[PDB]
RNA sequence: GAAAUUGUUGAAAGGGAAGGGCAUUUGAUCAGACA
RNA sequence: AGAACUGGCGAUGCGGGAUGAACCGAACGUAGAGUUAAGGUGCCGGAAUACACGCUCAUCAGACACCACAAAAGGUGUUAG
RNA sequence: GCCCUGAAAAUGGAUGGCGCUCAAGCGUGUUACCUAUACUCUACCGUCAGGGUUGAUAUGAUGCCCUGACGAGUAGGCAGGCGUGGAGGUCAGUGACGAAGCCUAGACCGUAAGGUCGGGUCGAACGGCCUCUAGUGCAGAUCUUGGUGGUAGUAGCAAAUA
RNA sequence: UUUGCUCCACACAAUAUAGAUGGAUACGAAUAAGGCGUCCUUGUGGCGUCGCUGAACCAUAGCAGGCUAGCAACGGUGCACUUGGCGGAAAGGCCUUGGGUGCUUGCUGGCGAAUUGCAAUGUCAUUUUGCGUGGGGAUAAAUCAUUUGUAUACGACUUAGA
């Protein structure tokens, strides 16, 4: 894997563009706030941004909030990976492991 | 750019001339190469002498006719370096090879035509000064090419007539620069200046 | 006058391809005097014509044309990818091709 | 004059011929799947023929439609032909191969009368 | 490892109720980003004190910019580098405008002359050589002579098209 | 393995191919070097055996 | 009155096999659909 | 030749390693556009005869994992310690 | 460190080839670029799943409509289908104004097994659908019988006096 | 063998085409050095100047480039001619003289252009061949068979024959 600390920006742009809910499985896109309130209203959370807030703040309901989101399916990065070999660690000049705040430039090129 | 491109072979590194010549024909650009005997290979004469003899011992054991053919002429040493860079068993490759001619010296029509140069194959531009190199005509006459002397004879004659030619020409563009001087300071001239000319 | 030409001259180089497999739906064009990607962004979407000859007259001409458009740039040397109404014959690798100045943006 | 339909995409227009049906005469072109252990075709090695598979199945919208846009319906006689009476924009009648000549003039005639299209009108026509 | 930056990195030894406010050690670290530099910091601290990143904390991370980035400086460098057959200390001298530029061509040199990849080298010390004639290495001393001048003979101009109509001139 | 007794080959490889000649009149493949100080006369003659 | 296989006629291709896949040029041939 | 844990091949094509059951990448419905992986970009051959600092001149130089071998021991060749 | 010596095998030959020497070599850095049946978005086919829908007065309830996810495969299992001989039913089916069969780099439908038509040839029978039934589908088995090639106008037709 | 062959002229007809679309635009030689201009003491000389790319140079306006007038120049260029000269590496092309004639956008005028409908290469190149016509020119050989034996398995070779 590759992972790091997402900024509010990349969470906002993950949910807006690629965010989908799990409703009776079925992976429904979140194109209207009424879908979210319908299945997350129980916890608060009636808007797409309520979701985003409950995520980045690591809310009391983060478990239900986050599991509601279908796994984001990103494309390969657009600027490429910046590395000649992916399967070493970031520190080693590869792509994997925790790259910290640099997870944003990657994820943004994959979103 | 031009229908046919004539390349003075003189002063060029064989594998870097062949490399660009190959790509040009494959893009449909006719090329003729002159003075392949003044072509250069990197490394001292002895190395490329041995290297040629390594090439020279490969032959079909049961019949030396079917086997690899060893062409001694500097042009053909070049055309071999070229052909290896073209897929010459495709029809597309035979096509491209046919846009090529290689010549020892500068025979007719090409002598009065202009020949050009390939800076990325130019020996003086690429070799570190102080490396040792080879001349194709030396190497070829070593391996049996018969004609170095006749070529050098004809050339030095051709080289003398082309100096007559040039002498006249430098003497005509002396006048053209003179008549161009009176026209300077006129209105036509001053306006062209402002417009970049 | 003597020169009537309204197009830039071009060369049909290759199909798009890997080492060992080619995709005929994309052709690779070389545009005379365009040496960089940046230069070749001018030609994106200009219409390309391959103009050949033939024995049978059809509409009264013995001259036929395959049409297409520049699509994206290719590599760092200003070579260009294009797609054609029908794919180009592959005997035309190294054949000449014309890039017109329309659709015009100047 | 047929019911409007989305563009008809055929998706593999090339007949699927049996492997080596061209190599030996005794192998007919009729598709047969390779069960051999080693066989290139069964293993899908790049450069070989492709086998029929369910990805090639045609759009449920345009399936069975012939170029005009009507499904074709086999017709042995007028009573048959008349089954299409309310369907002229959907089905076309094809006359059976063994219908005689004097009987096909009757069926064209009634089809002309009914607005029913016939896919092989010229068959056995005295000309 | 890349174009380099220099990093003050400060970390300590996690607090314990019995030992709050532990001892705070700094290192300067050449790295291409702050993630390598922290890994690199912890790499050396485990080579000196009893700590590992798990039991410890990074207190602060700060980039250090060259104090006089347009002034040419003579740098002596101090390096420990593993080789194939054994490990050896070294001292090289580098003439350049920033500690970061210096470290860049050090690593390049250790790779070209001694085949040392980034993992083998340790930077022991880099410091400005203050008085000249504390320059000890002849390849730098060459460049300190008064009223220095040199030509650049045999000039080679990059051609922009496959053919040329003239014939080159290496003149300069 | 190897031979078992060394012996020279049979015939001269320099005389191949052992085919028939292009014509009855064998060709003069080389002429004497030329000294142009001397008078001019022929370098070869013709006759029957 | 099939097939292997053969003669003729017509067409076409052939630098140490032939046959095959994707694609297009050219030639030949053909369906449908305009109104 | 014989065991252990996992992963493969067998039963499996696809990109790469020229070539190759097992390596790397990635696992297959029919297709379009885009982005990539491993691997590459002088010419063969798609893609910089790109940029940068050094090193190396071999009268059998060298050139990328698995991999298609080379050792002790030497050199007043040259480089840096 | 690189280079050189150390360093000997059998057909001619392989950094894949050509060739490369401030590299097109070795170490290291930085960008750009190329392209997998993989990733992202879309269309279409199929599989599985979740919903919705018997209200007449038209045509499918194993149906119709919405939505999501998935798709490699030997041995092997199951499923839905295609094609043959014959049997019950039926379409008051096709046909001497031409059944069946055979031929056809002519046409159309199906992913496919296959189906359909035209033209030619032909001469007496034959098909669709719901069901029954099995001596029911061939490329192989040094398979059975029959037919036929290349080999090839080739080996050869030369003992015993003419 | 039914008036054939060849070179030049144009014509209709075909068949091509590895890919016309302003111009392939001529020293040599060196590169840790040169080109050019000028001067002289003619040199491995003095002095000046230039490069740092052909991004140049030449050509380029006119129905794809029509029909016409004039002036200034005496220049430019196309064509067919004619004078003299050079080129054999594959010379097959280069130069020079002199008339003729076309154009000239060097400058100033008169007229034309539309409807090809808002783009659809919008057809302007050069290959080979065949068929008549009439402007020059020319009127053979080879093979079979026969024959020799300097040859030969058969072909082939080498002879001979009005
Ligand atoms: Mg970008
Ligand atoms: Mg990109
Ligand atoms: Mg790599
Ligand atoms: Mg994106
Ligand atoms: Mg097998
Ligand atoms: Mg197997
Ligand atoms: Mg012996
Ligand atoms: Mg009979
Ligand atoms: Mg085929
Ligand atoms: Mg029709
Ligand atoms: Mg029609
Ligand atoms: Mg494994
Ligand atoms: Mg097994
Ligand atoms: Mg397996
Ligand atoms: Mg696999
Ligand atoms: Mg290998
Ligand atoms: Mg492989
Ligand atoms: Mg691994
Ligand atoms: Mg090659
Ligand atoms: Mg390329
Ligand atoms: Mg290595
Ligand atoms: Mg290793
Ligand atoms: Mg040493
Ligand atoms: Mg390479
Ligand atoms: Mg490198
Ligand atoms: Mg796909
Ligand atoms: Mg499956
Ligand atoms: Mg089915
Ligand atoms: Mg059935
Ligand atoms: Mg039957
Ligand atoms: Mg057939
Ligand atoms: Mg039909
Ligand atoms: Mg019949
Ligand atoms: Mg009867
Ligand atoms: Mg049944
Ligand atoms: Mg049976
Ligand atoms: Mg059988
Ligand atoms: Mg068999
Ligand atoms: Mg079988
Ligand atoms: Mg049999
Ligand atoms: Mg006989
Ligand atoms: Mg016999
Ligand atoms: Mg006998
Ligand atoms: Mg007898
Ligand atoms: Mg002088
Ligand atoms: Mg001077
Ligand atoms: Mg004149
Ligand atoms: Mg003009």
């Amino acid at each position: 894997v590759a992972y790091g600390y997402p900024s509010y920006s990349t969470i906002r742009q993950l949910v807006y563009k690629r965010g989908f809910g799990k409703i009776n499985k079925q992976r429904v896109p979140l194109s209207d706030n009424a879908i979210i309130e319908a299945n997350l209203g129980k916890y608060g959370i009636l808007s797409i941004d309520d979701l985003i807030h409950e995520i980045i703040t690591v809310g009391p309901h983060f478990k239900q909030a986050n599991n509601f989101l279908w796994p984001f399916k990103l494309s390969n990065p657009s600027g490429g990976w910046g590395v000649p070999r992916k399967f070493k660690h970031f520190i080693q000049g590869g792509s994997f492991g925790n790259r910290e705040e640099f997870i944003n430039k990657l994820v943004k090129s994959m979103n | 750019v031009e229908p046919v491109v004539v390349i003075d072979g003189k002063g060029h590194l064989v594998g870097r001339l062949a490399s660009v010549v190959a790509k040009q024909l494959l893009n449909g650009q006719k090329i003729v190469v002159v003075r392949a005997e003044e072509l250069n290979i990197s490394g001292e004469f002895f190395r490329n002498k041995l290297k040629y003899h390594d090439f020279l011992r490969k032959a079909t054991a049961f019949n030396k006719t079917r086997g690899p053919f060893h062409f001694r002429a500097p042009s053909r040493i070049f055309y071999k370096a070229l052909r290896g860079m073209v897929s010459h068993k495709t029809a597309r490759g035979k096509a491209a090879l046919e846009r090529l001619k290689v010549f020892e010296g500068i025979p007719p029509p090409y002598d009065k035509k202009k020949r050009v140069v390939v800076p990325q194959a130019l020996r003086v531009l690429r070799l570190k000064p102080g490396r040792k190199y080879t001349t194709l005509g030396k190497l070829s006459t070593s391996v049996g090419w018969k004609y170095e002397d006749v070529v050098a004879k004809l050339e030095a004659k051709r080289k003398v007539s082309s100096a007559e030619y040039y002498a006249k020409k430098r003497a005509f563009t002396k006048k053209v620069a003179s008549a161009n001087a009176t026209a300077a300071e006129s209105d036509v001239a001053k306006q062209l200046a402002a417009l970049g000319y | 006058a003597e020169s009537h030409r309204l197009y830039v001259k071009g060369k049909h180089l290759s199909y798009q391809r890997s080492k060992r497999v080619n995709n005929p739906n994309v052709s690779l064009i070389k545009i005379e005097g365009v040496a960089t990607p940046q230069d070749a962004q001018f030609y994106l979407g200009k219409r390309i014509a391959y103009v050949y000859r033939a024995s049978k007259e059809v509409r009264g001409s013995k001259i036929r044309v395959m049409w297409g458009k520049v699509t994206r740039t290719h590599g760092n040397s200003g070579v260009v990818r294009a797609t054609f109404r029908n794919n180009l014959p592959a005997k035309t690798f190294g054949a000449s091709v014309r890039i017109f100045l329309y659709p015009s943006n100047i | 004059a047929s019911l409007p339909h989305p563009k008809i995409v055929k998706k593999h227009t090339k007949k699927f011929k049996r492997h080596h049906s061209d190599r030996y005469h005794r192998v007919a072109e009729n598709w047969r799947k390779q069960k051999g252990i080693d066989s290139v075709v069964r293993r899908r090695f790049r450069g070989n023929i492709s086998q029929p598979k369910i990805g090639y199945g045609s759009n449920k919208k345009t399936k069975f439609l012939s170029p005009s846009g009507h499904k074709t319906f086999l017709v042995a006689n007028v009573k048959d032909l008349e089954t299409l009476t309310m369907h002229t924009k959907t089905y076309a009648a094809e006359i059976a191969h063994n219908i005689s000549a004097k009987n096909r003039v009757v069926i064209l005639a009634r089809a002309k009368a009914l607005g029913i299209k016939v896919t092989n009108p010229k068959g056995r026509l005295a000309l | 490892m890349a174009h380099f930056k220099e990093y003050q990195v400060i970390g300590r030894r996690l607090p314990t109720e019995s030992v709050p406010e532990p001892k705070l050690f700094r290192m300067r670290i050449f790295a291409s980003n702050e993630v390598i530099a922290k890994s690199r910091y912890w790499y050396f601290l485990q080579k000196l004190h009893k700590v590992k990143k798990a039991s410890g904390e990074i207190v602060s991370i700060n980039q250090i910019n060259e104090a006089h980035p347009t002034k040419v400086k003579n740098f002596g460098v101090w390096v420990r580098y593993d080789s194939r057959s054994g490990t050896h200390n070294m001292y090289k001298e580098i003439r350049d405008v920033s500690r970061v530029a210096a470290v860049e061509t050090l690593y390049q040199d250790m790779a070209a002359r001694h085949r040392a990849r980034f993992r083998s080298i340790h930077i022991l010390k880099v410091a400005e050589i203050e008085k000249t004639a504390d320059v000890k290495r002849q390849y730098v001393k060459q460049f300190l002579t008064k009223d220095l001048k040199f030509p650049l003979p045999h000039r080679v101009q990059k051609s922009t098209k496959t053919f040329s109509y003239k014939r080159p001139s290496t003149f300069y | 393995s190897h031979r078992k007794y060394e012996a020279p080959r049979h015939g001269h490889l320099g005389f191949l191919p052992r085919k028939r000649a292009a014509s009855i009149r064998a060709r003069v493949k080389a002429f004497p070097k030329d000294d142009r100080s001397k008078p001019v006369a022929l370098t070869s003659f013709l006759g029957y055996k």
